[PDB]
């Protein structure tokens, strides 16, 4: 469908929702929570505004075996649009840790509901490192020069974060740190030059 | 069986195409889902039924538990006619769906249509057979696919599942020539199924 | 009624294929339309070139279109009409089946629930365009191809087969014209999305491969000589008589040996008169190849003219022509200084990364690791007081 998925800007509210809901649906130890991500598209820049949990039960043994109540998604959705009818279904959050090629099948289900290609926004909840805990991937089907008779695949997409005015002021009210991503005075930036070298080295 | 939540498995395989049963076997099963739905409901009005597919590479949820025949029927319109049955994944997903119930009292039953010989190995189906009786879930097999060219593998699996117990499994083998698919299931136990305890 | 038509096929058919015809009818009788489908597929492999396939097969499909899945039917009708010699027969039978489908979908969609009737349409349109190429109505075949392209690509999730036929048509058109550039890229796609079915005859598969190699010699910007060898098309048959001199020319170009090119070329230019009329194109490719190779592997981004002159076995006069031709093609970008006798490259076009080369990258990066690392240490140590 929509090829338009050039950039992904991500609401901090989405993150926050994905982290919290993980525990109040009470899933732990690599038991996946799948929920819907709502926001705008048919736009170059994709903006993920908000999210909601769906119930998700996943069989321990295999990732080809799983329960998802389809009907729930439609019932939730219609009330949610009353609140704000701008928002549309655009894809799904996956609660990490990390990509699977079983997702390709999962994605396809969501595609029925959606009029755009579903975005798979892997919000990692384990927060490894201080670097962004989002990789974004979209299911695309493309041809490849090797010989392969059409490959179906997940291509990495750039993840950044943007917050609304309402959202941004919430971030700053919460924080009470001295901060050091400020890159302000001679001291913060002194650190920042060293920090970047070693940043590079590891990579 | 009063108080029952039923997963139906509809197979939409390259063997349902075949005109074996009037009009086509594929079109026969549509009638068959509606007839089953009304039989179950009249038995005990608090029963419910859902529909999953076994067809395609990955079983696809059409409809979860509903008391409504049109919903199930709406779901029957989405179908892939080039899928291929894969029993092993279908049984496992089917149980899961059954563990969520409007009331905990309702039994767990699968009635599955089987139209093609089971491509999965004999060893897998031996493990599956004892997985099912462990969690008190019985499986009732509508067979008319496997008889065509293969020995009744499905019989050994049913025998292990059946013990003295309220949950009873059965193997129902359907006259393959014309006699109307829904009629055979009608003249067989379908709510006249007894226990074994 | 169709019993009698079978009797006719049986007679003219070989005794080896004689049991096949009885079984086809048996499966139909019982109404096992799964087996019926499969039996047809097999038949057509080796009996496409006997007049019995299209006839018998055609009749069967016509009297059992609904019965077997639509996709199967439509692949059968194309196969029969590739083998027709009449272009008039093909055109007619195709427009009849497309017409039928329009009525068919009204009924079917409600009776099945979901039956896809769009497959057959696009497959037809591709073959109709192919019929036209034959009669040299090259202008018509073109605009139907455009019309289709737009259509196909909007259809979001496309089956492999549909775009595969689109790609056969396309290529063909361009090689009538014998533009090498046009043929080559499109051909590569056709091969990539190529049906895993081995129903396409080995003779057909090699023949097409052959064409790509010839175009690529006579081109001006193709350096995929190595790509062909990494693709199955050549990879599996490497013993053929044709694949001696031919593979050897390609490896000649790659390493930029002009003595190896010369010797081969004397023989080959005669054999094929195509290379005679494009004698100039063929002579140029060896030279172009060699200058770019040397610029890539050399880590310094300036090279004297003297190196190129001896490397390429060309006088120094010819160096200025070659760098100029190259910047214009856009193979390389840079500048020409005659007063330091340097040619300064500033951009190199992507290239395959051979095995040997994967090792080289690692080396450049290992050295750059140590540079980062030694620097970080001093700066960690000095100015210890402040990092807060």
């Amino acid at each position: 469908m929509s090829l338009q998925h050039e950039k992904v800007t991500i609401a901090p509210l989405v993150l926050l929702s994905a982290l919290d809901h993980y525990e109040r649906t009470q899933t732990k130890e690599n038991k996946r929570c799948v929920g819907v991500i709502l926001g705008d598209a048919n736009s170059s820049t994709i903006r993920v505004t908000n999210s909601f949990a769906l119930p998700f039960e996943e069989d321990e043994k295999n990732s080809d075996v799983w329960f998802l109540d389809h009907n729930y998604i439609e019932n939730m959705n219609e009330m949610c649009k009353k609140i704000n009818a701008k928002e549309k279904l655009i894809g799904w959050y996956h609660s990490g840790p990390k990509l699977r090629a079983s997702d390709l099948k999962i994605n396809e289900l969501f595609k029925k509901y959606t009029q755009n290609n579903p975005l798979l926004l892997i919000v990692d909840v384990k927060q490894q490192g201080v670097g962004l805990p989002t990789d974004a991937y979209v299911a695309i089907e493309q041809v490849k020069d090797d010989g392969t008779s059409t490959e179906k695949t997940f291509l990495h997409l750039p993840c950044t974060i943007e917050a609304e005015e309402a959202e941004e002021i919430g971030v700053e009210h919460l924080l009470r740190d001295v901060r050091d991503q400020a890159a302000g005075g001679l001291s913060i930036r002194l650190t920042n030059q060293l920090k970047s070298l070693k940043g590079l080295q590891s990579k | 069986m009063v108080l029952e939540a039923t997963v139906l498995v509809i197979d939409n395989s390259e063997y349902s195409r075949n005109g074996d049963f009037p009009r086509t076997r594929f079109e026969a099963q549509i009638d068959s889902v509606e007839f089953i739905f009304q039989a179950k409901r009249n038995s005990n009005p608090e029963n419910t039924v859902g529909l999953i597919s076994g067809a395609g590479a990955n079983p696809r949820v059409l409809s979860t538990f509903t008391a409504e025949f049109g919903k199930i029927l709406a779901g029957l319109h989405d179908t892939q006619i080039e899928g291929k049955l894969h029993m092993a994944t279908a049984l496992q997903i089917a149980q899961l769906t059954l563990k969520h119930r409007q009331n905990k009292v309702q039994h767990q039953r699968i009635v599955a249509f089987v139209c093609s010989p089971i491509s999965d190995s004999r060893d897998e189906l031996i493990r599956l057979a004892k997985t099912l009786k462990k969690n008190n879930v019985a499986v009732d097999i509508i067979n008319f696919g496997e008889i065509e060219q293969n020995t009744e593998l499905l019989d050994e699996f049913i025998a292990a599942v059946n013990n003295p117990q309220e949950e009873t499994s059965h193997l129902l083998t359907v006259t393959p020539g014309p006699r109307l698919l829904y009629e055979n299931i009608a003249s067989s136990p379908i709510i006249l199924e007894e226990g074994s305890s | 009624e169709i019993d009698t038509i079978l009797s006719t096929l049986r007679m003219e058919a070989d005794p080896s294929l004689h049991p096949l015809f009885e079984q086809f009818e048996k499966f139909y009788e019982e109404k096992l339309w799964f087996q019926l489908s499969e039996s047809l597929t097999k038949f057509f492999d080796d009996a496409k070139s006997t007049p019995l396939r299209l006839r018998l097969y055609d009749n069967f499909v016509s009297k059992f279109y609904d019965k077997i899945n639509q996709l199967s039917v439509v692949k059968y009708l194309l196969a029969s009409l590739k083998d027709s010699k009449d272009f008039d027969e093909s055109l007619k039978y195709l427009d009849d089946l497309k017409a039928q489908f329009q009525e068919l979908d009204s009924k079917k969609q409600r009776n099945n629930g979901s039956k896809d009737h769009g497959d057959g349409i696009l497959l037809i349109d591709s073959e109709i365009a192919r019929t036209y190429l034959l009669k040299n109505d090259l202008v018509k075949a073109r605009d139907l191809l455009d019309d289709l392209e737009k259509t196909l690509d909007k259809k979001d999730s496309i089956p492999l087969r549909i775009t595969n036929s689109f790609y056969s048509t396309n290529s063909q058109y361009f090689k009538f014209k014998n533009d090498f550039n046009s043929f080559y890229y499109t051909s590569l796609l056709y091969l990539s999305t190529l049906e895993p079915s081995t129903s396409i005859t080995l003779a057909e598969r090699q023949q097409l491969a052959y064409d790509l190699s010839i175009s690529a010699l006579l081109g001006d910007k193709i350096y995929n000589f190595g790509e062909l060898l990494h693709h199955p098309i050549m990879e599996t048959i490497v013993n053929d008589s044709n694949y001696d001199w031919l593979f050897q020319l390609l490896n000649a170009l790659t390493v930029g040996d002009f003595d190896k090119f010369d010797s081969l070329i004397k023989v080959q230019i005669s054999k094929i008169p195509i290379l005679a009329q494009h004698e100039s194109f063929l002579r140029q490719k060896i030279c172009l190849m060699t200058l770019i190779e040397t610029v890539f592997v050399k880590n310094i981004r300036m090279l004297s003219f003297e190196d190129i002159s001896k490397a390429t076995h060309l006088p120094k006069d010819n160096v200025e022509h070659l760098v100029m031709r190259a910047i214009s093609l856009g193979l390389l970008k840079g500048s020409i200084d005659q007063v330091n006798e340097l040619v300064t490259i500033s951009w190199v076009q992507p290239r395959i990364i051979s095995g040997d080369q994967i090792t080289k990258m690692k080396d450049r990066l290992v050295e750059w690791n140590d540079q980062v690392e030694k620097l970080g240490k001093k700066m960690e140590a000095r100015g210890q007081s402040i990092w807060v």
